Protein backbone atom coordinates (compact mmCIF):
# COMPACT_ATOMS: atom_id res chain seq x y z
CA UNK A 1 0.00 0.00 0.00
CA UNK A 2 1.02 3.66 0.18
CA UNK A 3 4.42 3.96 1.85
CA UNK A 4 4.60 0.35 3.00
CA UNK A 5 7.85 -1.32 1.91
CA UNK A 6 7.99 -5.11 2.16
CA UNK A 7 11.34 -6.89 2.23
CA UNK A 8 12.01 -9.71 -0.24
CA UNK A 9 14.71 -12.37 0.04
CA UNK A 10 16.57 -14.18 -2.75
CA UNK A 11 18.04 -17.56 -1.78
CA UNK A 12 20.60 -18.60 -4.38
CA UNK A 13 20.46 -22.18 -5.64
CA UNK A 14 23.83 -23.26 -4.17
CA UNK A 15 24.15 -22.89 -0.41
CA UNK A 16 27.15 -20.60 -0.98
CA UNK A 17 28.72 -18.58 -3.78
CA UNK A 18 32.14 -16.89 -3.51
CA UNK A 19 32.61 -13.33 -4.74
CA UNK A 20 28.84 -13.21 -5.29
CA UNK A 21 26.99 -9.91 -5.60
CA UNK A 22 23.51 -8.81 -6.69
CA UNK A 23 22.55 -5.57 -8.46
CA UNK A 24 18.76 -5.47 -8.46
CA UNK A 25 17.18 -3.86 -11.53
CA UNK A 26 13.66 -2.68 -12.33
CA UNK A 27 12.57 -0.92 -15.52
CA UNK A 28 11.72 2.72 -14.88
CA UNK A 29 13.28 2.94 -11.39
CA UNK A 30 11.25 6.13 -10.80
CA UNK A 31 8.53 3.88 -9.36
CA UNK A 32 10.92 2.15 -6.95
CA UNK A 33 14.59 1.33 -6.46
CA UNK A 34 16.34 -1.70 -4.97
CA UNK A 35 19.94 -2.90 -4.79
CA UNK A 36 22.49 -4.46 -2.46
CA UNK A 37 22.30 -8.20 -1.81
CA UNK A 38 19.72 -10.99 -1.46
CA UNK A 39 17.77 -8.61 0.80
CA UNK A 40 15.70 -6.40 -1.50
CA UNK A 41 13.58 -4.07 0.62
CA UNK A 42 11.17 -3.02 -2.12
CA UNK A 43 9.83 0.51 -1.65
CA UNK A 44 6.44 1.65 -2.95
CA UNK A 45 5.75 5.18 -4.21
CA UNK A 46 2.34 5.12 -5.92
CA UNK A 47 -0.94 3.49 -4.94
CA UNK A 48 -1.48 1.78 -8.32
CA UNK A 49 0.48 0.53 -11.31
CA UNK A 50 2.01 -2.94 -11.55
CA UNK B 1 -2.11 2.19 4.36
CA UNK B 2 -2.82 5.84 3.53
CA UNK B 3 -0.12 8.09 2.07
CA UNK B 4 -1.37 11.27 3.77
CA UNK B 5 0.42 13.32 6.45
CA UNK B 6 -2.47 15.14 8.15
CA UNK B 7 -5.41 14.41 10.46
CA UNK B 8 -8.75 12.98 9.28
CA UNK B 9 -6.90 11.11 6.54
CA UNK B 10 -7.30 7.38 7.29
CA UNK B 11 -10.22 5.34 8.59
CA UNK B 12 -9.36 3.98 12.06
CA UNK B 13 -10.94 0.75 10.79
CA UNK B 14 -8.56 0.54 7.80
CA UNK B 15 -6.39 -2.13 9.49
CA UNK B 16 -9.48 -4.35 9.13
CA UNK B 17 -8.08 -6.54 11.95
CA UNK B 18 -6.83 -8.63 8.99
CA UNK B 19 -3.95 -6.58 7.53
CA UNK B 20 -0.41 -7.83 8.01
CA UNK B 21 1.39 -6.83 11.19
CA UNK B 22 4.42 -5.37 9.39
CA UNK B 23 2.34 -2.21 8.84
CA UNK B 24 2.17 -1.31 12.54
CA UNK B 25 5.46 0.58 12.42
CA UNK B 26 4.24 2.58 9.42
CA UNK B 27 1.04 3.42 11.31
CA UNK B 28 2.87 4.56 14.45
CA UNK B 29 5.27 6.63 12.34
CA UNK B 30 2.35 8.18 10.45
CA UNK B 31 0.56 9.04 13.70
CA UNK B 32 3.71 10.58 15.18
CA UNK B 33 4.51 12.68 12.12
CA UNK B 34 0.89 13.85 12.00
CA UNK B 35 0.96 14.87 15.66
CA UNK B 36 4.26 16.66 15.03
CA UNK B 37 3.20 18.57 11.90
CA UNK B 38 -0.24 19.50 13.25
CA UNK B 39 1.36 21.21 16.29
CA UNK B 40 4.94 22.09 15.31
CA UNK B 41 5.03 25.06 17.71
CA UNK B 42 4.32 23.10 20.92
CA UNK B 43 7.70 23.32 22.68
CA UNK B 44 6.97 25.46 25.76
CA UNK B 45 5.25 23.79 28.76
CA UNK B 46 2.02 21.88 28.13
CA UNK B 47 0.15 25.20 28.52
CA UNK B 48 -3.27 23.66 29.08
CA UNK B 49 -6.13 25.84 27.81
CA UNK B 50 -8.95 23.38 27.00
CA UNK B 51 -10.96 26.24 25.45
CA UNK B 52 -11.81 27.99 28.73
CA UNK B 53 -12.83 24.61 30.19
CA UNK B 54 -16.52 25.60 30.49
CA UNK B 55 -18.52 26.92 27.52
CA UNK B 56 -16.30 28.56 24.91
CA UNK B 57 -16.37 25.44 22.71
CA UNK B 58 -19.72 26.66 21.31
CA UNK B 59 -20.13 30.32 22.29
CA UNK B 60 -16.84 31.39 20.66
CA UNK B 61 -18.38 32.40 17.33
CA UNK B 62 -17.26 35.01 14.80
CA UNK B 63 -19.22 35.04 11.53
CA UNK B 64 -20.53 38.58 10.97
CA UNK B 65 -20.13 40.23 14.36
CA UNK B 66 -17.93 39.71 17.41
CA UNK B 67 -19.19 39.00 20.92
CA UNK B 68 -17.84 38.61 24.46
CA UNK B 69 -16.77 42.23 24.84
CA UNK B 70 -13.75 42.46 27.10
CA UNK B 71 -14.20 43.53 30.70
CA UNK B 72 -10.78 45.12 31.12
CA UNK B 73 -10.14 47.60 33.91
CA UNK B 74 -8.98 51.21 33.47
CA UNK B 75 -6.05 51.78 31.09
CA UNK B 76 -4.18 54.53 32.94
CA UNK B 77 -1.09 52.94 31.39
CA UNK B 78 -0.83 52.91 27.60
CA UNK B 79 -3.50 55.61 27.11
CA UNK B 80 -6.15 54.10 24.86
CA UNK B 81 -9.88 54.71 25.16
CA UNK B 82 -11.18 58.04 26.41
CA UNK B 83 -11.55 57.35 30.13
CA UNK B 84 -14.51 59.29 31.50
CA UNK B 85 -12.60 61.31 34.10
CA UNK B 86 -9.91 62.46 31.67
CA UNK B 87 -12.36 63.57 28.98
CA UNK B 88 -14.57 65.31 31.55
CA UNK B 89 -11.61 67.24 32.96
CA UNK B 90 -10.45 68.19 29.47
CA UNK B 91 -13.93 69.37 28.50
CA UNK B 92 -14.47 71.42 31.66
CA UNK B 93 -11.01 73.00 31.29
CA UNK B 94 -10.94 73.75 27.55
CA UNK C 1 10.10 -31.36 43.91
CA UNK C 2 12.04 -28.13 43.43
CA UNK C 3 14.73 -27.08 45.90
CA UNK C 4 16.40 -23.66 46.09
CA UNK C 5 20.10 -24.01 46.92
CA UNK C 6 20.31 -20.31 47.82
CA UNK C 7 17.88 -20.38 50.77
CA UNK C 8 17.36 -24.12 51.42
CA UNK C 9 13.61 -24.37 50.84
CA UNK C 10 11.55 -27.21 49.37
CA UNK C 11 8.58 -26.86 47.04
CA UNK C 12 6.64 -28.94 44.53
CA UNK C 13 4.96 -28.34 41.18
CA UNK C 14 3.55 -30.07 38.10
CA UNK C 15 5.07 -30.61 34.66
CA UNK C 16 3.45 -31.51 31.32
CA UNK C 17 4.48 -35.18 31.16
CA UNK C 18 8.19 -34.64 30.58
CA UNK C 19 10.09 -37.56 29.07
CA UNK C 20 13.19 -35.34 28.97
CA UNK C 21 14.26 -31.76 29.70
CA UNK C 22 16.90 -29.28 28.62
CA UNK C 23 17.78 -25.68 27.88
CA UNK C 24 17.73 -24.14 24.40
CA UNK C 25 17.09 -20.84 22.67
CA UNK C 26 13.50 -20.21 21.58
CA UNK C 27 12.12 -19.85 18.04
CA UNK C 28 12.69 -16.68 16.05
CA UNK C 29 9.24 -15.43 17.05
CA UNK C 30 10.35 -15.60 20.71
CA UNK C 31 14.13 -15.13 20.30
CA UNK C 32 13.41 -11.45 19.67
CA UNK C 33 11.36 -10.63 16.58
CA UNK C 34 11.35 -7.56 14.33
CA UNK C 35 8.54 -5.46 12.85
CA UNK C 36 9.76 -6.23 9.33
CA UNK C 37 9.54 -9.99 9.87
CA UNK C 38 5.76 -10.41 10.10
CA UNK C 39 5.36 -9.94 6.35
CA UNK C 40 3.18 -13.06 6.19
CA UNK C 41 1.59 -12.85 9.66
CA UNK C 42 -1.57 -10.88 10.43
CA UNK C 43 -3.81 -10.02 13.38
CA UNK C 44 -5.92 -13.14 12.70
CA UNK C 45 -3.61 -15.19 14.99
CA UNK C 46 -2.88 -17.91 12.41
CA UNK C 47 -2.22 -20.63 15.02
CA UNK C 48 -0.22 -18.21 17.20
CA UNK C 49 -1.86 -16.26 20.03
CA UNK C 50 0.44 -16.69 23.04
CA UNK C 51 2.64 -13.76 22.04
CA UNK D 1 20.09 2.77 21.74
CA UNK D 2 16.78 2.60 23.58
CA UNK D 3 14.72 5.25 21.78
CA UNK D 4 11.48 4.80 23.75
CA UNK D 5 11.98 7.95 25.81
CA UNK D 6 10.23 11.05 24.45
CA UNK D 7 8.09 13.81 25.96
CA UNK D 8 6.20 16.67 24.28
CA UNK D 9 8.15 16.05 21.06
CA UNK D 10 8.52 12.77 19.18
CA UNK D 11 10.50 11.43 16.21
CA UNK D 12 8.86 9.43 13.39
CA UNK D 13 12.06 7.91 11.96
CA UNK D 14 13.64 6.87 15.28
CA UNK D 15 11.60 3.63 15.54
CA UNK D 16 13.74 2.25 12.68
CA UNK D 17 11.18 -0.46 11.95
CA UNK D 18 13.90 -3.10 11.51
CA UNK D 19 14.20 -3.30 15.29
CA UNK D 20 13.21 -5.56 18.17
CA UNK D 21 9.57 -5.87 19.23
CA UNK D 22 9.93 -4.16 22.62
CA UNK D 23 9.34 -1.09 20.47
CA UNK D 24 5.57 -1.15 20.47
CA UNK D 25 3.25 -0.91 23.46
CA UNK D 26 6.12 1.13 24.91
CA UNK D 27 5.78 3.73 22.15
CA UNK D 28 2.00 3.57 22.56
CA UNK D 29 2.31 4.36 26.27
CA UNK D 30 4.69 7.19 25.41
CA UNK D 31 2.22 8.66 22.91
CA UNK D 32 -0.61 8.39 25.43
CA UNK D 33 1.45 10.06 28.16
CA UNK D 34 2.47 12.88 25.81
CA UNK D 35 -1.13 13.45 24.71
CA UNK D 36 -2.33 13.47 28.32
CA UNK D 37 0.38 15.86 29.51
CA UNK D 38 -0.05 18.27 26.59
CA UNK D 39 -3.80 18.62 27.27
CA UNK D 40 -4.99 16.85 30.42
CA UNK D 41 -8.49 18.32 30.05
CA UNK D 42 -10.44 17.23 26.97
CA UNK D 43 -14.20 16.84 26.53
CA UNK D 44 -15.02 18.30 23.08
CA UNK D 45 -12.51 20.89 21.79
CA UNK D 46 -14.48 21.80 18.67
CA UNK D 47 -13.38 25.46 18.65
CA UNK D 48 -12.48 25.36 14.94
CA UNK D 49 -15.79 25.30 13.03
CA UNK D 50 -14.47 23.94 9.72
CA UNK D 51 -10.98 25.46 9.76
CA UNK D 52 -11.74 28.99 10.93
CA UNK D 53 -8.05 29.54 11.74
CA UNK D 54 -7.52 30.40 8.07
CA UNK D 55 -9.84 33.41 7.99
CA UNK D 56 -9.37 34.07 11.73
CA UNK D 57 -5.57 34.17 11.39
CA UNK D 58 -5.42 37.39 13.43
CA UNK D 59 -4.39 35.86 16.75
CA UNK D 60 -0.68 36.62 16.31
CA UNK D 61 -1.09 40.33 15.46
CA UNK D 62 -3.12 41.90 18.29
CA UNK D 63 -2.62 45.45 17.03
CA UNK D 64 -4.93 45.59 14.01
Amino acid sequence: SRGSQYILTATLSPANAPNQNITWTSSNPNIATVSGTSTQGTINALLAGF
Amino acid sequence: ETNAVVITDLNPLYPRDRDYIYEGAAQIRLIKQTLQNTFPNVTEPVDIDSDTFKIMSEKLKFTGDAMDVGGLMIKNVTPGTGDKDVVTKGQMEA
Amino acid sequence: AVWNYEFDTWSFRTIPYAQCIGLVDPPVLERGPIWSDFQEITWDDPSIKEL
